[PDB]
RNA sequence: GUCAAGUAAUUAAGUGCAUGUGGUGGAUGCCUUGGCAGUCAGAGGCGAUGAAAGACGUGAUAGCCUGCGAAAAGCUCCGG
RNA sequence: GGGGAGUGAAAUAGAUCCUGAAACCGCAUGCAUACAAGCAGUGGGAGCACCUUUGUGGUGUGACUGCGUACCUUUUGUAUA
RNA sequence: CCCACUGUCGUUGAAAAGCCAGGGGAUGACUUGUGGAUAGGGGUGAAAGGCUAAUCAAGCCUGGUGAUAGCUGGUUCUCCC
RNA sequence: CUAAAACUAUGUGCCGAAGCUGCGGAUGUAUACUUUGUAUACGUGGUAGGGGAGCGUUCUGUAAGCCGAUGAAGGUGUGUUGAGAAGCAUGCUGGAGGUAUCAGAAGUGCGAAUGCUGACGUGAGUAACGACAAAACGGGUGAAAAACCCGUUCGCCGAAAGACCAAGGGUUCCAGUCCAACGUUAAUCGGGGCUGGGUGAGUCGACCCCUAAGGCGAGGCCGAAAGGCGUAGUCGAUGGGA
């Protein structure tokens, strides 16, 4: 139910050593020079030279 | 176990789950694009396309069909005038459905889906 | 449920009041030692 | 005369924790138990100066050993015959000189014998 | 010559913050910028902020070009925590610490 | 050159120690506006002419404090 | 919230403001560490790095290796589970 | 409406005694509002030592009071005999 | 491990302790002897406990002295000295005090008391986020919209989850504005912050007149005192009176 010792720092470190995050996708769209995160429309509504709410 | 198993839940009752749908997909047939969650927009084409499918033909059975499973009348004059026309000769695919990056307070990931030859 | 305080504002004022403190010598015992204290309210 | 006790504590708390140096986790940052850690060294250390003593002279004793025996002898007779003739050379030197020069340690090898004779 | 941001009590634990500056640690601004743009990552927002707030700092007050710049250092230290109490069954009480944390951005060519 | 046998260097997801540089925190030092104990000398009461203690008010503009009381941060006279 | 500019003798004296310790938490550098069993040290000891020097020098680290079951109290007696 | 027989759940609870499914009484020796009375070796008790402000084989607060404890615990720098 | 690495007997070597010896150093007692320094000898494991000698801290005198902005105390390193408690010097920080010596007085030394106060860890970025009545989309605004507003649908209650009073609360009511903190998430929203506004009575209620239970009670009776009971009266709604 409870530790019966305090963990050391250093186990505890080595618990979090699985923790680190990842970069994303991201490709440079050519039709409009903008960075997006692949397969994903932009914030500007293009995706694969089309175009969304003109 | 789950295998060959179609359908979703999204946490809601069957009664539910039916009800958005239908919301869902009268939402989608009178604006024609609609942003929702991606698993919502993939299901949302197993709900919304046997409807243009059905509109296709106009009969009085077909339109109370459409009614039957919408409950719409607006929505149902406008698959059977304007839609269901409009994809006669097209063999499925009414829908397309494109990832549009994530809900800023939920982190959600995120869907539009819309009509093929809108606008 | 059914908590001790109950309020009754009447109530109140009839057992711990200033008047009622102030009818037995006892209760001017109170009203004295909390004058000594330096309490700012002498009664509820 | 009231006397605060904060500078003298934290001097002898800092000199505890400054013997502690170089020891793991808590052992080196936490006064209660780098202190109990410091007399514990304090003791190995004693200990280890009559330990010390022995581990020498055992080491000197096994290359002592090697170099006899690759002289024809062991370490038990080529001590034996050294001490019969009167050479007095102690361990260590002689391990030394084992260990540094074959020609000197096989004329040592060479006395012995002819004392062990 | 390093030019410096700092985003000082700033809501959030740094234990949260650390994922995202262990992220950009050692990258070019444009490349860091876009990671950050990207993250659904409370901390990356406030990331973002001190970060581009550096390359303002190093264009206006420096006169460094932005295109070489690079994270070069980072890091994110504790802040004053606010202590709350939390009410738990049977009426026991609970101190709830509400972290803060400073971010500390330095951009280098 | 190929093959075989033998045998080095080379990783750090993370971690330890040391140093450097930070954060947090508010110890220490220095300081005093407040206290403690006295000595000497006084005084030892206030109140129906309404007390102690309060409430409410009172300001060009005030929240609280202090003063004051519908004459209300105050009126008159005398002295400095 | 910060970076400059400015004030000031001083701004890591900038209002959470004299000094600013420890626990505790970061980042950087050097060395070690992914075939090896335990109070984490101690005695020895290779290698590496940096200072210096012509050192049998210093500073950090510590492969490998012998020995080694915390402290207090209470007890006839405690590594004591 | 008043109660609380059974069970599951809950047991750092949604809750310092509940929820949910069932259960009992429900024109009476009933339930309930407002106001009043009884005060600590006392009260009140269709009586369980029950209740008397989440406290009851003698309430709480203050004082005697720093009660007493042949019993636990703790007792702080160095060296020498 | 088997003509032993077993057993019996015998021998020659060797290893082996903080024992003994060697070398160097300290110290107690005693004896000599300078007359307090060296020799000589014997000694120097220790709990309870007894004895002896010291270190350091605050304060008083010495001190109207001595050191200090050419940098005190304090903090943080380094080097060094002593058997120890400790001392000394110095780099950085710091910005105004410090104190020899010899006396004197003690709130004079902390690791433990399930010690006390404050800070901060571990658990762990884990459990949980409070009724399983339910949401979806479009538009707006905004730095940002699952939650705010507008709209279109869906769902839930409907002897309460609607409406009105008393009690209690005390401005939470309404409008404009703001989002740090508070709201178990975000919030542009709010019962949150700031500013302003808002409660209109002969008939409603209270006050008022009247009394119940009960209270207080001139006199009075009783009681060491304090006080207790009570007459006349006077209060007291939960009831009566336009
Ligand atoms: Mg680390
Ligand atoms: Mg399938
Ligand atoms: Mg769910
Ligand atoms: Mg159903
Ligand atoms: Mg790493
Ligand atoms: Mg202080
Ligand atoms: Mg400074
Ligand atoms: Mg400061
Ligand atoms: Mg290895
Ligand atoms: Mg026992
Ligand atoms: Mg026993
Ligand atoms: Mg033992
Ligand atoms: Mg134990
Ligand atoms: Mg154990
Ligand atoms: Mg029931
Ligand atoms: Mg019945
Ligand atoms: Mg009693
Ligand atoms: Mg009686
Ligand atoms: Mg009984
Ligand atoms: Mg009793
Ligand atoms: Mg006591
Ligand atoms: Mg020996
Ligand atoms: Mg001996
Ligand atoms: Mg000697
Ligand atoms: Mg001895
Ligand atoms: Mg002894
Ligand atoms: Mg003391
Ligand atoms: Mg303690
Ligand atoms: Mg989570
Ligand atoms: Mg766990
Ligand atoms: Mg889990
Ligand atoms: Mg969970
Ligand atoms: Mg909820
Ligand atoms: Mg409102
Ligand atoms: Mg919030
Ligand atoms: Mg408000
Ligand atoms: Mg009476
Ligand atoms: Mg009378
Ligand atoms: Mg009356
Ligand atoms: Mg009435």
């Amino acid at each position: 139910a409870v530790q019966q010792n305090r963990k050391s720092r250093s186990r505890r470190d080595m618990r979090r050593s699985h923790d680190a995050l990842t970069e994303n996708a991201l490709t440079v769209d050519q039709a409009t020079g903008e960075t997006h995160r692949r397969h994903h429309v932009t914030k500007d509504g293009f995706y694969r030279g089309r175009q969304l709410f003109a | 176990m789950r295998h060959r198993n179609s359908g979703v839940k999204l946490g809601r009752t069957s009664s539910h789950r039916k009800a958005m749908f239908q919301n869902l997909a009268n939402s989608l047939f009178e604006h024609e694009l609609i942003k929702t969650t991606l698993p919502k927009a993939k299901e949302l084409r197993r709900v919304a396309e046997p409807l243009i499918t059905l509109a296709k033909n106009d009969t009085v059975a077909n339109r109370r069909l459409a009614f039957a499973r919408t409950r719409n009348a607006a929505t149902v004059g406008k698959l059977f005038t304007v839609l269901g026309p409009r994809y006669k000769e097209r063999n499925g695919g009414y829908l397309r459905v494109l990832k549009a990056g994530f809900r800023a307070g939920d982190a959600a990931p995120m869907a539009y889906v819309e009509l093929v030859d809108r606008e | 449920m059914k908590r001790t305080f109950q309020p009754s504002e009447l109530k109140r004022k009839r057992v711990h009041g200033f008047r009622a403190r102030m009818a037995t010598k006892a209760g001017r015992q109170v009203l004295a030692r909390r004058r000594a204290k330096g309490r700012h309210s002498l009664t509820v | 005369a009231r006397v605060k006790r904060g500078v003298v504590a934290h001097r002898r708390h800092k000199k505890i924790l400054a013997r502690a140096k170089g020891y793991y986790g808590a052992r080196s940052r936490v006064y209660r138990v780098a202190f109990q850690a410091v007399i514990k060294a304090g003791q190995y250390a004693y200990r280890d100066r009559r330990q010390k003593k022995r581990q020498f002279r055992a080491l000197w004793i096994a290359r002592i050993n090697a170099g006899a025996r690759q002289n024809g002898l062991s370490y038990s007779r080529m001590i034996d015959g050294l001490k019969k003739a009167q050479v007095i050379i102690d361990r260590r030197v002689l391990a030394d000189i084992a260990m540094h020069d074959a020609v000197a340690f096989a004329a040592l090898a060479e006395k012995a014998k002819g004392a062990l004779a | 010559m390093e030019v410096t941001a700092k985003l000082r009590g700033a809501a959030i634990s740094a234990q949260k913050a650390r994922l995202v500056a262990d992220l950009i640690r050692g990258k070019s601004v444009a490349h860091a910028l876009n990671i950050l743009n990207f993250s659904n990552k409370k901390a990356a927002v406030l990331v973002k902020k001190a970060l581009e707030s550096a390359i303002a700092n190093a264009e206006h007050n420096n006169s460094l070009d932005v295109d070489d710049l690079k994270v070069s250092t980072i890091y994110v230290d504790e802040g004053m925590s606010l202590k709350r109490i939390m009410p738990r069954a049977k009426g026991r009480a609970d101190r709830i610490t509400k972290r803060t944390c400073h971010i500390t951005v330095k951009v280098g060519v």
